[PDB]
């Protein structure tokens, strides 16, 4: 792997990064720098008395200086690579700036050296993994939500739909309900416990009054998780009210309406004649579509709203948490992707705002 | 993960220009 691409999406609260053609990212680490409540620590540096800082808010990066941090970090720390012998794949949200996107250009061809580089869109990588060119992909992380309609590879950019509302404000919200039965969560490092249990043990609801009317009865439904120390706790409807929030974002005090919903919208924003196409080729990609039953629920949302002879299906792959790193990794190792790279010299002669005429 | 990369592959080399996305109105003006 000297020379291999490389392919980083930075996400709001991970990286993902490694090699073209590898199968899955061989580091995934926080995006954070940690600084005392020497100088600083980055990624796992820091999750090891710190505070913490996230560069990359909602997708979008937003302080440079430790953006610089982290790319430095997965290059020198976590790849462990000469970035010059690398072309380099970056993912971007949808809708970046175009002034992010020359910045990011700028950075890795004059301060990190790189001999070739793309930006591409994480939720058309998403689509490309599973080998598709048009569809509209739910992609949903940490910090950021989006429907994201593509047609043969276009991002459709009227039609687009951000939510702020992804994984960690789940997080937030199962540490407030958790308070109900009396177990406080309040720390960051309790935050993250919360996380955990909310990966474990949380689900969608096929129907949700249905799983509350029988919540209160039954039980399958409690389970206990076990804390670091030992300690116990339960939770039982808590497991998936928590991540109704994507279906109802008014749990969270959100106006929003909820993913169904905006699915939906974002394939009537488009030209009728490509609906069909958008309804049989829904992805879904991203942590925060991890949970079991999330599928199952979006059908049954979407045929309710869709006419009702269409053709609805929903595509959630089992390495759906990496599938935007993952279509990264395909899309840089093929053979027709190789022209596509900017080079070093097409850089120094049309500047960062090649990027804008090359990555699209 | 897709079966194969040979669609994929084919796609990306017949792509349509964004010129004709605009169009047939599939995508605005810009
Ligand atoms: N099994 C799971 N169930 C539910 N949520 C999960 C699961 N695994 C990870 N998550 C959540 O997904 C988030 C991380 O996902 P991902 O790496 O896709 O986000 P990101 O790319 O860093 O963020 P963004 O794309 O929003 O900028 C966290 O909130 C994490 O708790
Ligand atoms: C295992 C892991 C998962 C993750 O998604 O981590 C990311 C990044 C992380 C950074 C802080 C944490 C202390 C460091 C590492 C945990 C990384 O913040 C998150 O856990 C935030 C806070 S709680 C939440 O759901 N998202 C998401
Ligand atoms: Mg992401």
């Amino acid at each position: 792997d000297e020379t291999t691409a490389l392919v980083c999406d930075n996400g709001s609260g991970l990286v993902k990064a490694g090699f073209a053609g590898d199968d899955a990212p061989r580091a995934v680490f926080p995006s954070i720098v940690g600084r005392p409540r020497k100088d600083s620590y980055v990624g796992d540096e820091a999750q090891s008395i710190l505070t913490l800082k996230y560069p990359i808010e909602h997708g979008i990066i937003t302080n440079w200086d430790d953006m610089e941090k982290i790319w430095h970090h997965t290059f020198y720390n976590e790849l462990r690579v000469a970035p010059e012998e690398h072309p380099t794949l970056l993912t971007e949200a949808p809708l970046n700036p175009k002034a992010n996107r020359e910045k990011m250009t700028q950075i890795m061809f004059e301060t990190f050296n790189v001999p070739a580089m793309y930006v591409a869109i994480q939720a058309v990588l998403s689509l490309y993994a599973s080998g598709r060119t048009t569809g509209i992909v739910l992609d949903s992380g940490d910090g950021v939500t989006h429907n994201v309609p593509i047609y043969e590879g276009y991002a459709l950019p009227h039609a687009i739909m951000r939510l702020d509302l992804a994984g960690r404000d789940l997080t937030d919200y199962l540490m407030k309900i958790l308070t109900e039965r009396g177990y406080s969560f309040v720390t960051t490092a309790e935050r993250e416990i919360v996380r955990d249990i909310k990966e474990k043990l949380c689900y969608v609801a096929l129907d949700f009054e249905n799983e509350m009317a029988t919540a209160a009865s039954s039980s399958s439904l409690e389970k206990s998780y076990e804390l670091p120390d030992g300690q116990v706790i339960t939770i039982g409807n808590e497991r998936f009210r928590c991540p109704e929030t994507l279906f109802q974002p008014s749990f969270i005090g959100m106006e929003s309406a909820g993913i169904h919903e905006t699915t939906y919208n974002s394939i009537m924003k488009c030209d009728i004649d490509i609906r069909k196409d958008l309804y049989a080729n829904n992805v879904m990609s991203g942590g925060t579509t991890m949970y079991p039953g999330i599928a199952d629920r979006m059908q049954k949302e979407i045929t309710a709203l869709a006419p009702s002879t269409m053709k609805i299906k929903i595509i959630a792959p089992p390495e759906r948490k990496y599938s935007v790193w993952i279509g990264g990794s395909i899309l840089a190792s093929l053979s027709t992707f190789q022209q596509m790279w900017i080079t070093k010299q097409e850089y120094d002669e049309a500047g960062p705002s090649i990027v804008h005429r090359k990555c699209f | 993960r897709a079966r194969t990369e040979d669609y994929l592959k084919r796609k990306i080399r017949s792509r349509p220009e964004r010129a004709e996305l605009v169009r047939m109105h599939i995508l605005e003006e810009t």
